[PDB]
């Protein structure tokens, strides 16, 4: 009786807490799907822009080399520490 | 040499293994009695070490091979580790020479089998489990492209291997540290000179790489020379991005992984 | 670690699985219940593992700034720091801040731009470039540019060389620098020499969490449990034996009954073989004497005389 | 916490001859029988199962 | 102590390795 | 991670775009004064 009670009560017991993780299990592997998805869309953008970067760098090397060459008194700067915040012709002396 | 060409000598050893196979999988027929286990425990260990040397002597294994189906379900069973190894070992021998068309012994390592090798990768405190893991599915992958399939066809071992192998890449070689960089402080030097602020401390590189590596290196190889449009060779552009940061922070790992940076 | 750690407590132990199916009802469940332990294993130990990727920028995820003032009164260089820099984020030097499109990062966005570079311009040696067209394998062939930043006038340096110019080639951040050498007519003169700097990195403070209290706790904790554990199941092993000889006795008494008799009389002959050893024995001539029906020790004299050694 | 075989038989002989003496029912084990079973501890698991089994019945 | 490397299992292996890289080659 | 992830891939776009304006407008004023090139951003082919 006593052990008896208690073998229906884990029964029920293991039963409700392996439906509980799966479906937790479920909901994990879900939200893992859509962080690799985000992640693809980062990954590919970010290549952009730093082949992008890297590309426009050394372009504007060369522009700022062809403006010495060519007498102008201005200069290629970026507004910011970087290329991506953007850059800008100025003036200096 | 000798002892593989005698029938009465494999007999035996078959004969330990079912019976080991019928401890394992909890049989009712033939249940051991502890009194005995003793015994039984040191007869088991005998025999496996045998069936590895014969291992290499019955290399194809066909698809009914009751060798096969022992030693898996032992694998599946056990809890003691140089049993674990062997057994690896005794499998990745008994797939020599056996083609992914013509029907062979691989074709009786269901999903449970794979995850709980690919499981085995994914430790980290036993470099010798990690090594004999890589063995086996590098052996297991080389004879084609179907085996590629039916290896990633698995989520978990698929979701296992994406999360392993690039860590497996930079295991144990101490890779440049930026994190005392991060708590070094920027003050000035107390006490004419002019004010030094202080110098950023140096940041060291490796130099050679640990035999976990080596091998992950040599699957990822292995493992990008499959045919484009087919699973392996999207799991390898699936990984690219991770190990070009390990490759930034490692360079003989960039000669190391010619093969792979060629075919992507 | 590279090994698992030999201890001294039990790790582990086996679930019996020769009890009867039809008395012991729960056995599924906690086989149920292990399974499903060793899949929320699994799960937290692989994604626990870095996957994440970070490419190098800046300006990552306001009004509040700062006005500094200098003035003579009456009636030399000056340097300011502001305790708000650390190494994670440094000043590239003028000529790498043309190979990247940054001024100021940090030093393994340094490298990772560095090799990317060196990716996008195919530099590395290759056997399909050597066949094309001596350099070793795996070596980097300098550009103008490359060259410039480096300052050497190779062509085929290796790839530690150029991580290690890398490091040559970060400086801190420069603290502010002014240059009010005197004034001496004058009464006063709070002259413009504003300074407006911005001091938003150092009122927000991102701060870690406290850690390396827990860890141990936890670490502690879950040995416990798992020791907890281990020992009920060894219970359970211990039990089950007792039950399986209850039932092989039920089912062949006499075979067992001559086993215990046989095994009880050779393990009681096994406990009295090192009973004459104990310094009391030794040290009276009670076990050399020749009176002793058995001459085991005595007869053996002969043999260790003809061997040397006795 | 060390193994030699003098422990090794003794421990071996010591279970023999306790399971015969329990055979002919020369040996009285209630505290052991009662601490290993507990009935107390078993009281206190059945009600710690019933609050769970209650706390995952009205969590729905 | 068991012999971790048989000579048998080494050359086959590399045996079979060379031939599936000349297959490749084809 | 997520978020972090959506939040810089966000970023970079707008980055993105507004370099390309500035790109333009500096194509036109070097036009306007005098070049031989112009810049070029690789993402436009």
């Amino acid at each position: 009786k006593y052990i008896e009670e208690s073998q229906a009560i884990i029964q029920e017991l293991v039963k409700l807490t392996m439906e509980k993780l799966e479906s937790k299990f479920t909901k994990l592997c879900d939200l893992e799907t859509q962080l690799e998805m985000e992640k693809l869309k980062y990954v590919k953008e970010s290549e952009k822009m730093l082949n992008d970067r890297l590309s426009l760098s050394k372009q504007i090397l060369d522009l700022n080399k062809s403006l010495e060459e060519l007498n102008v008194s201005k200069k290629l700067v970026l507004i910011s520490e970087q290329v991506d915040s953007g850059i800008q012709l100025v003036e200096k002396d | 040499q000798i002892l593989v060409k005698d029938r009465e000598i494999k007999s035996f050893i078959l004969f330990i293994l079912k019976k080991f196979q019928c401890v394992a999988t909890g049989d009712n027929k033939w249940q051991l009695y502890e009194g005995n286990a003793t015994f039984f425990n040191e007869l088991t260990h005998y025999t496996l070490d045998l069936m590895e040397a014969i291992s290499s002597y019955i290399a194809p294994a066909m698809k009914d091979d009751h060798y096969f189906q022992t030693l898996v379900s032992i694998l599946n069973y056990t809890k003691d580790r140089y049993m674990v190894i062997s057994i690896l070992r005794s499998l990745s021998r008994l797939l020599v020479r056996s083609k992914a068309n013509e029907e062979s012994a691989a074709d009786n390592l269901d999903h449970k089998t794979l995850s709980l090798i690919v499981s085995f990768l994914l430790l980290e405190c036993d470099s010798e489990l990690i090594i004999a893991s890589l063995d086996f599915l590098y052996q297991y992958i080389l004879p084609g492209s179907q085996r590629i399939t039916e290896l990633f066809k698995s989520k978990e071992c698929s979701l296992i291997l994406e999360a392993t192998l690039p860590n497996l890449l930079s295991y144990n070689i101490a890779t440049p540290d930026y994190h005392l960089l991060q708590k070094h402080k920027i003050r000035l030097i107390k006490r004419i000179t002019p004010a030094r602020q202080n110098s950023i401390p140096e940041v060291k590189f490796p130099q050679e790489l640990s035999d976990v590596s080596k091998v992950a290196c040599t699957f990822l190889c292995l493992l990008s020379n499959d045919t484009d449009d087919g699973a392996g060779s999207a799991f390898c552009q699936r990984i690219r991005p991770l190990v070009l940061h390990k490759l930034a922070d490692i360079p003989p790992l960039t000669l190391a992984l010619s093969e792979y940076m060629e075919n992507t | 670690q590279t090994n698992p750690v030999p201890v001294t407590y039990p790790t582990d132990a086996y679930i019996p699985t020769y009890l009867p199916d039809d008395k012991v009802s729960n056995l599924a469940d906690l086989k149920k219940l292990i399974e499903m332990d060793s899949r929320l294993d699994l799960y937290l130990t692989r994604r626990r593992l870095d996957t994440s990727i970070n490419l190098p920028t800046n300006t990552k995820t306001n009004k509040e700034m700062l006005r500094i003032y200098v003035y003579n009164t009456t009636e030399c260089s000056i340097t300011i720091q502001l305790r708000g820099v650390d190494g994670g984020k440094v000043q590239y030097s003028p000529n790498l801040a043309t190979l990247i499109g940054m001024q100021t990062g940090s030093v393994n966005d340094a490298v990772y731009s560095i090799y990317k570079y060196i990716l996008i311009n195919n530099l590395f040696v290759t056997e399909q470039t050597e066949a094309q067209d001596k350099p070793e394998l795996g070596e980097v062939k300098l550009d103008s540019l490359l060259q410039k930043v480096l300052d050497t006038n190779a062509a085929h340096l290796p790839l530690m060389n150029v991580v290690q110019t890398v490091n040559k080639l970060v400086s801190p951040l420069p603290p502010i620098i002014l240059d009010y050498t005197i004034d001496l007519s004058k009464d006063t003169t709070y002259g413009a020499t504003t300074l407006d700097v911005d001091v938003s990195h150092i009122l927000h403070q991102p701060q870690p969490q406290p850690n390396l209290q827990k860890e141990e706790e936890t670490d502690a904790e879950d040995t416990a449990k798992l020791r907890e554990i281990t020992k009920l199941a060894l219970q359970l092993n211990s039990s089950a034996q007792k039950y399986q000889f209850f039932h092989e006795l039920s089912l062949h008494p006499r075979e067992t009954l001559t086993h215990y008799l046989w095994s009880s009389k050779q393990n009681e002959l096994v406990l009295q073989g090192d009973q004459y050893f104990n310094e009391d024995a030794a040290r009276t001539s009670d076990i050399y004497s020749n009176n002793n029906n058995d001459r085991s020790l005595m007869g053996n004299i002969s043999l260790l005389y003809s061997q040397g050694r006795l | 916490n060390n193994v030699t075989l003098k422990n090794l038989t003794a421990f071996q002989l010591l279970s023999q001859r306790e399971n015969i003496c329990e055979l002919l029912n020369l040996v009285e084990s209630t505290e052991r029988h009662n601490s290993i079973i507990n009935p107390e501890r078993q009281r206190m698991s059945l009600e710690e199962m019933k609050k769970m089994l209650d706390a995952l019945k009205n969590e729905r | 102590s068991k012999v971790i490397v048989p000579q048998t299992v080494r050359l086959a292996e590399e045996l079979e390795r060379q031939q599936l890289l000349e297959k490749r080659k084809k």
